[PDB]
RNA sequence: CGUGCCUACCAUGGUGACCACGGGUGACGGGGAAUCAGGGUUCGAUUCCGGAGAGGGAGCCUGAGAAACGGCUACCACAUCCAAGGAAGGCAGCAGGCGCGCAAAUUACCCACUCCCGACCCGGGGAGGUAGUGACGAAAAAUAACAAUACAGGACUCUUUCGAGGCCCUGUAAUUGGAAUGAGUCCACUUUAAAUCCUUUAACGAGGAUCCAUUGGAGGGCAAGUCUGGUGCCAGCAGCCGCGGUAAUUCCAGCUCCAAUAGCGUAUAUUAAAGUUGCUGCAGUUAAAAAGCUCGUAGUUGGAUCUUGGGAGCGGCCCCUUGCC
């Protein structure tokens, strides 16, 4: 039961402009609470300071203990658990270091095996964990 | 502020599907036949063909008596005749759509060189067009992916070069050793 | 909560293997040339049922 | 901004100056003169770009201030004195003489007419008025103000003007059946006979023109310059009657070579 | 051995000069210097070598043709007057002898600081 | 200059559900950019047009032209030198520094080009232009091949051939030449204001220590390992599905492969894929969805009906209605 007259462009535009809000992607794109609620301020990366080294549980079909770093942010000031990727790198991270972090696959969701950690460590003291992993430079 | 130029065309298209078994085999046999470098200069030919097809469909869209259709149709036909993809025959627009991919690779530099001799195996023709050993009229050519215009098509003859001109470029080493 | 002791356990306990010498792989044009010649020009004697690109 | 501008960008230059992209940031802004900047032509572009007399811009400043170049019989000291449609350019020490008309495409061209036509210049009447003690005045698009012209000059007429004494001679009026030349709009450089004018009270009248081989255009009154008297041009005109050919006719001409 | 031709030849009696586009041919040797081009053109036009100027050159990718712009002058006064001083500088007729920055600008600011006689003193020495 | 631009008097008006008024913008506006059936959606700080502001905000002289800030006056907030009596300050101009960050270049050279200003052919211009940094991005493009000789891992025209091979593909850390030519090393031209870079040319410059292509990946999606050794729901991998609890096609290593190639992985904004924002072009019995029903203004849509067959002429004109006066 649509509307199809020649003079109905106002009704069509107003109804579409109202019904565009119920999409989740549009409402978190153009409603302010998604930007001013999360960390990173809507940016790709952020620096922070290591607060502590935290091991957390995994889910039930796959049980393990993941290794993460709690981070005071330089920019915003919110505390973040961030996942540290590879086999080592918990040894490569020490207390109170400048750490660059990013997201995983989509910022609204975590990874499957991990409960509530949304963030991935890229660098420690301006050196990547990739270089720290496959014999490259140093801390 | 500054004003020099700002214009940038990508003669280059990434195809959509990354991993297709048929597409990979088709482009691999195309590479192996016409002796190319990598798939970016394969996709050059695909982008040029797609541009000519979009121009051809935009011309076939309009009415026959239209002056823009007549002018741009005759112009595109003259461009294809000067390249050497078409004959001097079928000047309809639909034959342009009848064209395949391999014609541009067939009308490249080194493939026409290999048909006209003095070349000896496409992968060695790659070296012969890079190292200055194959020419065109009076402007010596370095670049492989050259469009041989049909009205020249013949003048491939190269002066002051080691197999035809003369000089001791590295046989000077061997003959100083034979001294 | 759990112990943060074990870290890089497997990569530490992994025995090292000497990275033995490889010949230089041909690059670019020559690589694509042997890619073509390895499977398109002398694999047509073999029959079209089985496939063996690595085993 | 604050007051008048004092520059002009090379990209913001009008199209018909045939200027380049990679050359420089600044276009020559022409001086304030008797012609508008949208219709003018700078002397530095005229000597430098098209005629290939001087490679650099400074050489034009040297020759003009060494007095070689005169406009309408007298020397302009400026390097950027603006020209206009239908102006005399004479050059003294080298026997050469130029006239500014329009190409069929819309551009200025070279037209090497003689000193016999250097003497004679056409111009369009802008408006007419009366001044002190009841004397008449005529105003030219070339910003000539001349008193006691004639009583029988309509507003949109053409006066042949002399550059010796600056006094008028042998006017020509505006009438159905006169040969005119277009100076503006999208159809400039078109030469044809005035067919039919429509007069509106909405301040903008239209004129339909035909030429040889019967092709017809239409334009507005300020874009119109009457050039002849009943299909007879007063002034010699370059490239035939300056008819615009066709895209296809240009292609066939260049194929005929 | 080398061949100089003139393509495009402008007459300019406004400046008392003659301009030409110069094609220098090369089946052999490298790009010919300023001397021998000048002598070969001065012989083929039969005038004096100290008055013909030439500038600007490309190379068309393997032997080939180098294209230049050549000024032919009649008189030395017209040569000195119609040329830019940087093209005088190849023949040494014009010099400024110390082309440094901060000299003109620091003289400007020291003259903008003080006034009059001591201004002339510091700005002249 | 025209005007509620301001004064005085008088009238009581003006706008709005066709979205007024009021908030928000991580909003300067356009010409444009990205995105490919078509239709759109998302940006447009930024080289062109136009507007605004020089720490906030106010006032003003000169001048045709300013509420100018590389002009002035006071306040506020900073901040310099002080002999403590006072002086000068305004980089969101060019380089450069501190801070801020995820995030950004040398205190260079020149008025030679472009044009601009002044009394003026000559002065001056961090406006500009040239060089240095520059994997923002783009174009073209070697990276050791190349034809060889020989051994054949052996395919192919076909003869009992257990091979003629005037074709061949490829492994030859096998030899041989072209010792092809380039990157670098440097003379000399040119280039340019002065150099530089490119091109040109001379002299060197390759036999695997060469003059060395990496980035990711190999269960499915998704091209490519049911190879080997460790590891034992631990470590860890994996964007999802999932793997790992003593044989792991998935962890860690080696070997062999796969894909793109001097550019690949990653994070994020955003477009198509998404006919999962649907006007073209979606649904509404049961999956999410037809208001409890009805009246009703604004909106939206609204039956039919009023000028026709012909004629002249070939192979567009007049009327029997065809522009009236
Ligand atoms: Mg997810
Ligand atoms: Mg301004
Ligand atoms: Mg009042
Ligand atoms: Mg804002
Ligand atoms: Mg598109
Ligand atoms: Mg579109
Ligand atoms: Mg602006
Ligand atoms: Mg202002
Ligand atoms: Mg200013
Ligand atoms: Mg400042
Ligand atoms: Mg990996
Ligand atoms: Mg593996
Ligand atoms: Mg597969
Ligand atoms: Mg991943
Ligand atoms: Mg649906
Ligand atoms: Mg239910
Ligand atoms: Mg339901
Ligand atoms: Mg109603
Ligand atoms: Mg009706």
């Amino acid at each position: 039961g649509k509307c199809r007259g020649l003079r109905t462009a106002r009704k069509l535009r107003s109804h579409r402009r109202d019904q565009k809000w119920h999409d989740k992607q549009y409402k978190k794109a153009h409603l302010g609470t998604a930007l001013k609620a999360n960390p990173f301020g809507g940016a790709s990366h952020a620096k922070g300071i290591v607060l502590e080294k935290v091991g957390v549980e995994a889910k039930q079909p796959n049980s393990a203990i993941r290794k993460c770093v709690r981070v005071q942010l330089i920019k915003n000031g919110k505390k973040i658990t961030a996942f540290v990727p590879n086999d080592g790198c918990l040894n490569f991270i020490e207390e109170n270091d400048e750490v660059l972090v990013a997201g995983f696959g989509r910022k609204g969701h975590a990874v499957g095996d991990i409960p509530g950690v949304r963030f991935k460590v890229v660098k420690v003291a301006n050196v990547s964990l990739l270089a720290l992993y496959k014999g490259k430079k140093e801390r | 502020p500054v004003a020099r130029s700002w214009v940038c065309r990508k003669t280059y298209v990434t195809p959509r599907r990354p991993f297709e078994k048929s597409r990979l085999d088709q482009e691999l046999k195309l590479i192996g036949e016409y002796g190319l470098r990598n798939k970016r200069e394969v996709w050059r030919v695909k982008f040029t063909l797609a541009k000519i097809r979009k121009a051809a469909r935009e011309l076939l869209t309009l009415d026959e008596k239209d002056p823009r259709r007549l002018f741009e149709g005759n112009a595109l036909l003259r461009r294809l005749v000067r390249i050497g993809v078409l004959d001097e025959g079928k000047m309809k627009l639909d034959y342009i759509l009848g064209l395949k991919i391999e014609d541009f690779l067939e009308r490249r530099l080194q493939t026409q060189v290999f048909k006209l001799g003095l070349a000896k195996s496409i992968h060695h023709a790659r070296v012969l067009i890079r190292q200055r050993h194959i020419r065109v009229r009076k402007q010596v050519v370095n670049i492989p992916s050259f469009i041989v215009r049909l009205d020249s098509q013949k003048h491939i003859d190269f002066s002051l070069r080691s197999p035809y001109g003369g000089g001791r470029p590295g046989r000077v080493k061997r003959k100083n050793a034979k001294k | 909560h759990g112990s943060l002791a074990r870290a890089g356990k497997v990569r530490g306990q992994t025995p090292k293997v000497a990275k033995q010498e490889k010949k230089k792989k041909k690059t670019g044009r020559a690589k694509r040339r042997m890619q073509y010649n390895r499977r398109f020009v002398n694999v047509v004697p073999t029959f079209g049922k089985k496939k063996g690109p690595n085993a | 901004a604050r007051g008048p501008k004092k520059h002009l960008k090379r990209v913001a230059a009008p199209k018909h100056w045939m200027l380049d992209k990679l050359t420089g940031v600044f276009a020559p802004r022409p001086s304030t003169g008797p012609h508008k900047l949208r219709e003018c032509l700078p002397l530095i572009v005229f000597l430098r770009n098209r005629l290939k007399y001087a490679l650099t811009g400074d050489e034009v400043k040297k020759i003009c201030m060494q007095r070689f170049i005169k406009i309408d019989g007298k020397v302009r000291v400026d390097v950027t004195y603006p020209a206009g449609f239908m102006d005399v350019i004479s050059i003294e020490k080298t026997g050469e003489h130029f006239r500014l008309v329009y190409d069929t495409k819309g551009r200025f061209a070279v037209h090497r007419i003689t000193v016999e036509e250097a003497k004679y210049k056409l111009c369009k009447v802008r408006k007419i008025t009366v001044g002190v003690k009841g004397i008449p005045h005529l105003v030219t698009h070339d910003a000539r103000t001349i008193r006691y012209p004639d009583p029988v000059i309509k507003v949109n007429d053409t006066v042949q003007i002399d550059l010796g004494t600056g006094k008028i001679i042998n006017f020509i009026k505006f009438d159905t059946g006169n040969l005119c030349m277009v100076i503006g709009g999208a159809n400039l450089g078109r030469v044809g006979v005035i067919t039919n004018r429509e007069r509106h009270p909405g301040s903008f009248d239209v004129v339909h023109v035909k030429d040889a081989n019967g092709n017809s255009f239409a334009t507005r009154l300020s874009n119109i310059f009457v050039i002849g008297n009943g299909n007879k041009p007063w002034i010699s005109l370059p490239r035939g009657k300056g008819i615009r050919l066709t895209v296809a006719e240009e292609r066939d001409k260049r194929l005929a070579t | 051995t080398v061949t100089i031709r003139t393509r495009k030849f402008m007459t300019n009696r406004l400046l008392q000069r003659k301009q030409m586009v110069i094609d220098v041919l090369h089946p052999g040797k490298a790009t010919v210097p300023k001397t021998e081009i000048r002598e070969k053109l001065a012989k083929m036009y039969k005038t004096t070598p100290d008055v013909i100027f030439v500038f600007g050159f490309r190379t068309h990718f393997g032997g080939g043709k180098t294209t230049g712009f050549g000024m032919i002058y009649d008189s030395l006064d017209y040569a000195k007057k119609n040329e830019p001083k940087h093209r005088l500088a190849r023949h040494g007729l014009y010099e400024k002898k110390k082309t440094s920055r901060k000299q003109r600008k620091e003289r400007k600011n020291r003259m903008k600081k003080v006034r009059g006689t001591a201004k002339a003193n510091v700005g002249a020495g």
